[PDB]
């Protein structure tokens, strides 16, 4: 931001971490701060004021609803199957009767 | 502590879409559009329970 | 899978 | 005046009163810790430390 | 609800399918699926003693 | 068409593994005598560690 | 009794299709509509009458 | 050893 805010410490990693990893990076037009920005081409995302390192910085949210066409509709439709084999301490139909039994 | 039991993942497969349709002011032709779509068989887990 | 820094999350 | 009304009795009602008496048989012979009732109740050998 | 000697096998299929996007953008997307097992004792007190 | 890019999401998840605690474990013998009186049907407690 | 000389049956397969035509209000480039279709050869049955 | 009546004691 160029305010006295930027050499204040955002959290902690280890000495020269910066040699080991390598965040990825957004350079030209696609910037989501350009006039006339490209970044529906990617799911960067744009801090409006100052992240902090505690609950809203770290919780997973990807700008989806700019790279989705439709808007208001859910991101996801999704159909699910689940293939159980079960051994299980009951017979695989119970028929009524045996009251003395079990 | 509630055990973890498995896992499985699978790519969002992004596929591009050429738009065949003549030029428009709203998109040329050759503009390239997609849809996503994922997908496949996990083989999740195998367990047997005590309680 | 390994033991990650800031304990545990998946 | 001052009676006690009991319906008659269906063979469903008596059969679950069977299986309801063998069900407490079963915990006085077999032991109420929880251990004890998936021991008795089912196949299974819980370890104990998994069980407190 | 898995009983005391229970055994499950678990295969599980999928597809989901993104809602339309507007161009085929850069940036890998995982779906992913985890299973745990959770004992009622871990969750209710009186567990044990309702049993 | 065009073939996707990789993400770095693998490295960076390998740069956040700490390393492995190095124990330094031993084998030694920890012998102990204890004596005492005691009478029938009580649990003692003989042992502790 | 009339006698049950045999059967047969198909999927009726749902197969996806694309939008190439440019986006709309209607829908967007890349939409993902379906047809529908059916179809095989039986052996349906083999079979002698008495009456 | 095995699984006693009146549930375990030792």
């Amino acid at each position: 931001q160029g305010n006295a805010k930027d050499d204040e410490v955002f959290g902690y990693q280890e000495r020269y971490a910066e040699y080991r990893y390598r965040p990825s990076q957004i350079t030209g037009k696609l910037r989501s701060t350009d006039p006339q920005s490209l970044d529906v081409w990617h799911l960067a995302q744009r801090f409006d004021s100052l992240p902090a390192l505690n609950q809203e910085f770290i919780e997973e949210n990807p700008p989806m609803k700019r790279v989705l066409a439709v808007q208001d509709e859910p991101q996801f439709i999704m159909d699910a199957f689940f293939d159980l084999k079960c051994v299980r301490p009951m017979p695989v139909y119970s028929v009524p009767g045996l009251i003395d039994h079990f | 502590r509630p055990e973890y039991l498995g896992s499985g993942s699978f790519d969002i497969n992004i596929n591009p879409v050429l738009q065949n349709s003549a030029t428009t002011d709203a998109s040329p032709q050759g503009n390239l559009a997609a849809y996503g779509v994922s997908g496949g068989v996990n083989r999740g887990f195998s367990h047997s329970f005590v309680e | 899978a390994r033991s990650m820094r800031g304990g545990i999350r998946l | 005046e001052g009676g006690e009304v009991v319906d008659n009795l269906t063979i469903n009602s008596l059969r679950q009163a069977f299986q309801l008496q063998r069900l407490l048989e079963r915990d006085a012979r077999g032991g109420t810790r929880y251990i004890e009732i998936i021991r008795s109740h089912f196949g299974v050998i819980s370890p104990d430390a998994r069980v407190q | 609800e898995a009983l005391p000697g229970d055994t499950f096998h678990l295969k599980t299929s999928v597809l989901a399918r993104l809602s339309t996007p507007v161009v085929p953008f850069m940036d890998n997307l995982r779906l992913d699926i985890q299973y745990f097992s959770v004992p009622y004792r871990l969750v209710w007190d009186n567990w044990q003693k309702f049993n | 068409f065009g073939r996707k890019v990789p993400s770095n999401a693998k490295s960076q998840h390998n740069f956040s593994v700490i390393p492995s605690a190095n124990i330094q474990r031993s084998v030694f013998n920890r012998s102990s005598g204890y004596k005492t009186t005691f009478d029938a049907g009580y649990l003692i407690p003989v042992f502790l560690d």
